[PDB]
RNA sequence: AGGUUUGGCACCUCGAUGUCGGCUCGUCGCAUCCUGGGGCUGAAGAAGGUCCCAAGGGUUGGGCUGUUCGCCCAUUAAAGCGGCACGCGAGCUGGGUUCAGAACGUCGUGAGACAGUUCGGUCUCUAUCCGCUACGGGCGCAGGAGAAUUGAGGGGAGUUGCUCCUAGUACGAGAGGACCGGAGUGAACGGACCGCUGGUCUCCCUGCUGUCGUACCAACGGCACAUGCAGGGUAGCUAUGUCCGGAACGGAUAACCGCUGAAAGCAUCUAAGCGGGAAGCCAGCCCCAAGAUGAGUUCUCCCACUGUUUAUCAGGUAAGACUCCCGGAAGACCACCGGGUUAAGAGGCCAGGCGUGCACGCAUAGCAAUGUGUUCAGCGGACUGGUGCUCAUCAGUCGAGGUCUUGACCA
RNA sequence: UGUCUCAACGAGGGACUCGGUGAAAUUGAAUUGGCUGUAAAGAUGCGGCCUACCCGUAGCAGGACGAAAAGACCCCGUGGAG
RNA sequence: UGUCAAUGCACUAAGGCGCGCGAGAGAACCCUCGUUAAGGAACUUUGCAAUCUCACCCCGUAACUUCGGAAGAAGGGGUCCCC
RNA sequence: GGACCGAACCGGUGCCUGCUGAAACAGUCUCGGAUGAGUUGUGUUUAGGAGUGAAAAGCUAACCGAACCUGGAGAUAGCUAG
RNA sequence: CCCCGGGAGGGGAGUGAAAGAGAACCUGAAACCGUGGACUUACAAGCAGUCAUGGCACCUUAUGCGUGUUAUGGCGUGCCUA
């Protein structure tokens, strides 16, 4: 059974569950926009969406939390003093899903999630 | 061998009997309002890469 | 929940350091003394219940030596023993006092605090011999 | 299956949960005196105390509990009241005590001085 | 008899005369008459009444002008009762007392597939000493050619749960009629947001 | 009489029908262990004996032994007897006896043997059909749709103690000690539930070690499990935790008890007739149910579209669904429920609750390990609301024109 | 001390759904129900009576005297070998 | 690097690899795991299995003996950081 | 020192798992030896009623109470099938 | 030479009596897999046939004549071996 979830297991440990969402967090931000699974886009959307939110606070403590996941320097520098000053004003939604139709080995389909 | 096994070969008919279920659905295939070919819905149109505006490359 | 196999502590001077517990009863003191049980196959003595045991240790110099068969009262629990208000009690080990068949006790007096659910199922000496009724 | 009314369920267990709920002296674990009523007694109302260490505080409104631990002729004892339990009078704070996590059954095992 | 509908709200503590009390908290908001079946008209005397509401937009013509004929606002949920005769619209109000004991019917929380350990309390097997059969498994189903096939209502893995079910003489603690809220002791089925209905406590006391 | 024992006989099975016991799961008989109803008694009461009716439910936990049995312990209302391939190994054990090793006793010159005794010794991942439990697709149910429903029939349930009142009464010299009716509290069992008490809660919070890294310090991350270890822990799930249940009433019956009563001028419960009478039968309680093809009933909705004897039935549509998308205390898939911009569905964001237990940074005390303040701090999965910041875009598929006969009412 | 009363919660790897590749043992043919009876003596397949719309998917193991090895026990052969 | 020592254990350097189907789901059941109220062998043929014990210091250590041993008997204590 | 603990190494104790296997004997866990009657490489010698064997009728190229291959040979088959 | 295709494969064109021989190259049976059409089947119990009758369909050993299919009724225990 499961009446309250905390998402998905993927098909991955805790340990995985954990350095796949950071990577996937860290390309996003790196990138502005990245294609995967649809799966693990909508895995993807609120992990990175609580982060920028994280470092929408400016002094070193948020910067040091960030820092916790986000362990590539310029990253996290460009999430702190670029990314999440531009989305001062706006009240989450920071990022986006859609849809993009089926791949050809594994017949999974796609998407891209991108920064808003 | 295989404890449990099958006991007599299964008829011509009653084999294609259960296969009643396995036709494929076709996709509710719809026409772009751009670029004008076909596209899965709530999905990106291939042809052009639109989707209200435009996201992907081509 | 004490049950048949487990070890219990003896809060009285009758003579045993610890039983045995070997049977599970219904035990209304009941005017003419100890009930007849109130079926066989009750599982799980309580705080209040009654259960028959072996003495498994006992005083040298004892009124009660090791080995006896011997029915004692259940005193105290670490199984939670909750109340009509809310609340609830708990002691750190399980213990009895040993009781002849019209319920008094065969010490001259109950070592530690006994349950005040004791004095609910009428086992006046008992209450009345020991230190604190919880 | 089930209905979808509009409600915030929430404020409508507030509203029965406030009106048995009952606020106490701020303890958190360290030890006071719960002074207390036995009607239970016969039909006199006898009170009683139970003097001992909070190792625990659970719930929130009606649930809202809290967990005394002393010891009674050699044999520990813990006890478990509820904030607004009428058979509770007033708590009052015996002691200040300096712990390091909300719970604290370390002393269940401890038992000395 | 009385009847009325309503959604589980919760469960939490309470005291009357210092004894704690569980208590089920149900909302059994106003419910309009949408039906009146007579036999005469429909061969048996019942109520058709609604619960949650529902915007016209969602409710199509069918369903509006059902509604529509009976003078009500579209309601999302629609039961009969046997054998009630109300007027106007059937609110908790009164229609409860204080200390009553009525019947609860919900519908037990969908828990699946379940084994045979939680479907019929079987206690498969051992799970040491040697098996492969450690989990549930039942042990035989039959017994040898003797009639050779397993017996038809046999209990075997299934879907628990998702059931109706009815919880008999359940008290009415308190009734915030205002509020239409009607406090029950005890539990009833059914998760919280669910609906339920209380009835006239079917088998009533010697 | 039965067919559960030992047997006779040798009928199917030697191109295999696995055998003792346990476990698991049941179900049937009744020649009834308990409960329920009766007659008789060498039946005062109580406690019994024995026979008749009765198969609804119930029928405990251990020591010894492979055991089945049986003896014992401690209970019990009772601790029933048998069938089902001595039920049940494509369901598990493998303790027992029917393989190879080895030993004792015994027999045999021997090889070897057994009525024996003893330690050891491979139990075969994939279910075709039928049968069973769950779940869908199709068609049907004389138009196409959305809901509400009667209940033909079917399933579940069904145990029992203790105490108290009656009443220290009837009864009895006494000790003792009732039926009938009326209360109350338990056990075991079952259903639902998570408020309580608890369990768990694999990354929600903290603490801790080694080592590697983010240059260093400070602060962090990885590995130490598939959580490195430890201490807590919300929602959820959960029992040992709660709540509810077994019925009352009624109809026909069993043994049996009677009324009226002939044959048979008396008598007789029966020969006609009639009443009483059980845990059993039917109904009542809960659940399922119109594929009840005998396909039921009720409220509401949409309505008479279009095509030359050539494509003859199809096609645009209505009412209304469906695909698709976002979700769900729904769920293997399907199915079911909710939302989809005339929008609070989910995420996010805000506020709150709850969990952890006082963050970083700075200051300060101290030689330092550390302590103290800023700080009920910091951080935060699943909880309660609000909120148009994100995605629920745009769209496509499908779906009525109502056969005939007979009868009544209508113009 | 989960061996047990008595099982719970959680984890991962399968089992389930979609896309790729795709076996096996077995198979007289099959349009392959229940009771009772009869039959070479344990009937889907004979008789009577009941029940049952067509087709799948996930699962259980009572039957199909289920599968595997022309019984290793037993007897037989004017069979064999140590 | 750490740890009495070590080719042990943990992390790691150089170096080498992620094991030639993949994606979801988070039912029964099966495997390999973590925790567990009260009880503690009542399980069973048998504590089978799985817990418990665990390294190094210190104190302490029985019947019996072939005087070597039984012996790591049994049992108790310590273990970190700083000056 | 046919002493102790214990890696390598040699081994194979108990349970589970595997049983159309990853494998025609294995895997994880656990367990025995571990300076000796020890482990191992290369070269070489002994064979079919024969060799070897700290002895099970064990082993003698994946099934040894007498190996494999060819041959006598279409052995013989009071037996079963057709 | 031309067309679709990365190719494989194919469709034309041309040679040839013939490509109804095209290099997976004489014939090309059967099991086995498919496409289209006639007649048909979703209340039903079945060794699958057989007899009987009605319906529908077609007419090249062929309009009383059938041939194919089908509904319902009756009847009906595979073959072989032993
Ligand atoms: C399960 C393990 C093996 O089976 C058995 O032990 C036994 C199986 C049956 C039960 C038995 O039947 C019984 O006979 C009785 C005499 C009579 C009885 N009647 C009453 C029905 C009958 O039931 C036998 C004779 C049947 C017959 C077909 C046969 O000979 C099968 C042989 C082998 O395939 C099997 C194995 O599965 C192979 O497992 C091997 O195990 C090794 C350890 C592995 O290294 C590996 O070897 C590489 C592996 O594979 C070979
Ligand atoms: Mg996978
Ligand atoms: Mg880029
Ligand atoms: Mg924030
Ligand atoms: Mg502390
Ligand atoms: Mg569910
Ligand atoms: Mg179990
Ligand atoms: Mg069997
Ligand atoms: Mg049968
Ligand atoms: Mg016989
Ligand atoms: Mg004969
Ligand atoms: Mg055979
Ligand atoms: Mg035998
Ligand atoms: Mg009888
Ligand atoms: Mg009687
Ligand atoms: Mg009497
Ligand atoms: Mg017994
Ligand atoms: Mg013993
Ligand atoms: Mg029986
Ligand atoms: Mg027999
Ligand atoms: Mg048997
Ligand atoms: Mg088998
Ligand atoms: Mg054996
Ligand atoms: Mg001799
Ligand atoms: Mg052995
Ligand atoms: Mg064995
Ligand atoms: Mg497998
Ligand atoms: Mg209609
Ligand atoms: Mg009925
Ligand atoms: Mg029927
Ligand atoms: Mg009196
Ligand atoms: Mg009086
Ligand atoms: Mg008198
Ligand atoms: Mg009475
Ligand atoms: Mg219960
Ligand atoms: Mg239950
Ligand atoms: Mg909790
Ligand atoms: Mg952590
Ligand atoms: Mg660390
Ligand atoms: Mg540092
Ligand atoms: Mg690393
Ligand atoms: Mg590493
Ligand atoms: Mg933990
Ligand atoms: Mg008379
Ligand atoms: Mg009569
Ligand atoms: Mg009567
Ligand atoms: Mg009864
Ligand atoms: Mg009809
Ligand atoms: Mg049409
Ligand atoms: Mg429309
Ligand atoms: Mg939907
Ligand atoms: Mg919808
Ligand atoms: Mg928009
Ligand atoms: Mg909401
Ligand atoms: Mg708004
Ligand atoms: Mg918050
Ligand atoms: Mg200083
Ligand atoms: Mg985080
Ligand atoms: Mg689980
Ligand atoms: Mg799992
Ligand atoms: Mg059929
Ligand atoms: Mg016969
Ligand atoms: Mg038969
Ligand atoms: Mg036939
Ligand atoms: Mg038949
Ligand atoms: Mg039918
Ligand atoms: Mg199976
Ligand atoms: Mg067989
Ligand atoms: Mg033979
Ligand atoms: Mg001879
Ligand atoms: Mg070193
Ligand atoms: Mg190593
Ligand atoms: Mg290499
Ligand atoms: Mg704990
Ligand atoms: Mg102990
Ligand atoms: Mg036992
Ligand atoms: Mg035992
Ligand atoms: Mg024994
Ligand atoms: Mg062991
Ligand atoms: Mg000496
Ligand atoms: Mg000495
Ligand atoms: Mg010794
Ligand atoms: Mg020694
Ligand atoms: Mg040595
Ligand atoms: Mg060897
Ligand atoms: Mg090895
Ligand atoms: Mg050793
Ligand atoms: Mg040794
Ligand atoms: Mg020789
Ligand atoms: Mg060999
Ligand atoms: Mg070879
Ligand atoms: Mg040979
Ligand atoms: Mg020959
Ligand atoms: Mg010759
Ligand atoms: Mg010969
Ligand atoms: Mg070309
Ligand atoms: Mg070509
Ligand atoms: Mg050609
Ligand atoms: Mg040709
Ligand atoms: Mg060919
Ligand atoms: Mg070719
Ligand atoms: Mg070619
Ligand atoms: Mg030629
Ligand atoms: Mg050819
Ligand atoms: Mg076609
Ligand atoms: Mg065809
Ligand atoms: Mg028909
Ligand atoms: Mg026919």
């Amino acid at each position: 059974m499961r009446h309250g979830k905390a998402g998905r297991k993927l098909n991955r440990n805790s340990s995985a569950r954990v350095a796949l969402a950071r990577a996937q967090a860290t390309a996003l931000l790196r990138e502005g926009r990245i294609q995967t699974t649809l799966t693990k886009a909508k895995e993807l959307r609120p992990f990175v969406e609580q982060l920028i939110t994280t470092a929408k606070g400016g002094d070193l403590h948020s910067r040091r939390l960030v820092a916790q996941d986000i362990h590539d320097k310029d990253v996290v520098r460009k999430v702190m003093d670029e990314v999440a000053p531009k989305y001062a004003e706006r009240p989450g939604g920071y990022t986006r899903i859609l849809r993009v139709g089926t791949r050809r080995g594994d017949g999974v389909t796609m998407a891209l999630i991108e920064l808003v | 061998a295989k404890h449990p096994v099958p006991k007599k070969k299964t008829s011509k008919s009653k084999r294609d009997m259960r296969r009643s279920h396995h036709a494929l659905t076709a996709p509710n295939l719809t026409e772009c309002p751009q670029c004008h070919g076909k596209k899965l819905s709530h999905h990106i149109c291939p042809n052009c890469g639109y989707y209200d505006g435009r996201q992907v490359l081509a | 929940m004490i049950m048949p196999q487990s070890r219990l502590d003896v809060a009285d001077n009758s003579g045993a350091r610890e039983i045995m517990c070997i049977r599970v009863l219904n035990s209304g003191i009941g005017g003419k003394g100890l009930t007849t049980g109130g079926g066989g196959n009750k599982r799980y003595a309580h705080v209040g219940d009654i259960i028959v045991a072996s003495v498994k240790d006992a005083a040298p110099r004892g009124a009660v030596k090791a080995g006896d068969v011997v029915k004692a009262v259940v005193v105290r629990t670490s199984h939670a023993i909750k109340r009509a208000d809310g609340s609830t009690i708990r002691f750190d080990r399980n213990a009895a006092v040993i009781i002849n068949n019209q319920g008094e006790p065969r010490g001259t007096r109950v070592f530690g605090p006994v349950a005040r659910e004791l004095r609910d199922r009428r086992f006046m000496k008992i209450v009345s011999l020991a230190p604190e009724v919880l | 299956m089930q209905t979808h009314i509009k409600i915030n369920r929430g404020e409508l267990l507030r509203g029965i949960e406030q009106d048995h709920t009952r606020q106490l002296p701020d303890f958190r674990p360290g030890d006071t005196v719960r002074v207390d009523t036995k009607v239970r007694e016969g039909n006199r109302t006898r009170s009683q105390a139970f003097e001992g260490v909070v190792i625990a505080i659970n719930g929130s409104g009606s649930r809202k509990s809290f967990t005394v631990r002393k010891i009674s002729f050699g044999e520990g004892v813990e006890r478990v009241f509820p904030f607004a339990s009428p058979l509770v009078n007033q708590v009052t704070i015996v002691e200040r005590g300096k712990v390091r996590r909300a719970k604290l059954y370390y002393l269940r095992e401890l038992r000395g001085k | 008899m009385k009847g009325i509908l309503g959604t589980k709200i919760g469960m939490t503590q309470i005291w009357k005369n210092d004894r704690a009390i569980p208590v089920t908290v149900v909302l059994a908001g106003p419910c309009p008459i949408v039906q009146r079946k007579t036999a005469q008209t429909d061969g048996y005397e019942a109520v058709q009444i609604g619960y949650a509401p529902k915007a016209e937009r969602k409710v199509n013509k069918p369903m509006q002008g059902h509604f529509a004929k009976a003078g009500v606002a579209p309601t999302r949920i629609l039961r009969e009762f046997r054998g009630f005769a109300p007027d106007g619209d059937s609110v908790n109000v009164d229609i409860f007392a204080e200390g009553e004991k009525i019947d609860a019917t919900g519908t037990s929380k969908g828990k699946g597939t379940q084994g045979v350990m939680k479907r019929w309390n079987f206690a498969g097997g051992p799970a040491s000493h040697g098996s492969k059969k450690w989990h549930r498994r039942p042990g035989s189903i039959g017994q040898r050619k003797t009639p050779g096939r397993v017996y038809k209502g046999k209990r075997m893995a299934g879907h628990m749960g998702m059931e109706r079910v009815t919880v008999q003489n359940l008290e009415v603690v308190e009734i915030r009629a205002g509020e239409n809220l009607i406090l029950v002791k005890g539990a009833i089925p059914g998760a919280n947001g669910g609906l339920v209905v209380l009835r006239s406590a079917a088998k009533a006391s010697a």
